[PDB]
């Protein structure tokens, strides 16, 4: 069944130990942590990238691995389209003190056609590709994310 | 300026309007007069840097409310300082969004 907006899955926090557990830490682009940082460069996904940097490519292996197979399954969902991320790993600062996204541990994604009707069902797409948590954050977008 | 701004923050403050605030030291281009900052916003749904719309501000001022903007709409937010000669790197990219 589709997320609705506001909803999420598992039907708790984000940093509890049932979904994603604890933030970690900021990882900086000069930091030792980084280096665990690898650039997705997967063909069916398109990475938004208006840093101009290609930090959005930038996640952990578990993010890439269910990254991965939700870019599958959203092809097959609705032929001719793709998996699009907004923001992967982040160094220009917007989310909040403690987001995932500052660890590679988190994606905002959309669909390639930015058909926001088909979002609620990109969510689900993301729990069956086994993401630890997946949240209808935004009308505009949907954040995944995954444990250390 | 070879030195561009960064932004601090930006935060909706209505549907239509997002302020942002950044910072600019003058002594890391020499001191050089700046003329002021180009603030650059764009739909999020957008991946065309053609898109970004440009406003023009004066050098001393270290925020901006960008206004006209579509309610509940996402927007990416970047920008530059610039003088006579021309203009700086672009900071970094922040995504807010409308009320
Ligand atoms: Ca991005
Ligand atoms: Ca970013
Ligand atoms: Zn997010």
């Amino acid at each position: 069944t589709p997320l609705a907006y506001k909803q999420f899955i598992p039907n708790v926090a984000e940093k509890t130990l049932g979904a994603s557990g604890r933030y970690e830490g900021k990882i900086t682009r000069n930091s030792e942590r980084f280096k665990e940082l690898t650039p997705n460069y997967n063909p069916d996904i398109i990475f938004k990238d208006e840093e101009n940097t290609g930090a959005d490519r930038l996640m952990t292996q578990r993010c890439k691995d269910k990254l991965n197979a939700l870019a599958i399954s959203v092809m097959n969902q609705w032929p001719g389209v793709k998996l699009r991320v907004t923001e992967g790993w982040d160094e220009d600062g917007h989310h909040s003190e403690e987001s995932l996204h500052y660890e590679g541990r988190a994606v905002d994604i959309t669909t390639s056609d930015r058909d926001r009707s088909k979002y609620g069902m990109l969510a689900r797409l993301a729990v069956e590709a086994g993401f630890d948590w997946v949240y209808y954050e935004s009308k505009a977008h949907i954040h995944c994310s995954v444990k250390a | 300026p070879i030195t561009g701004p960064h932004i601090a923050y930006t935060e909706a403050v209505s549907d239509t309007q997002i302020m942002l605030k950044w910072t600019y030291i003058p002594s890391s281009n020499n001191n050089t007069p700046i003329q002021g900052f180009y603030i650059y916003y764009r739909p999020t749904d957008s991946d065309n840097d053609s898109d970004y719309k440009r406003d023009v501000v004066e050098g001393s001022k270290q925020w901006h409310m960008i206004g006209h903007l579509q309610p509940e709409t996402s927007y990416d937010i970047k920008m530059q300082c610039f003088n006579e000669g021309g203009e700086s790197e672009f900071s970094n990219v922040m995504i807010c969004e409308t009320k």
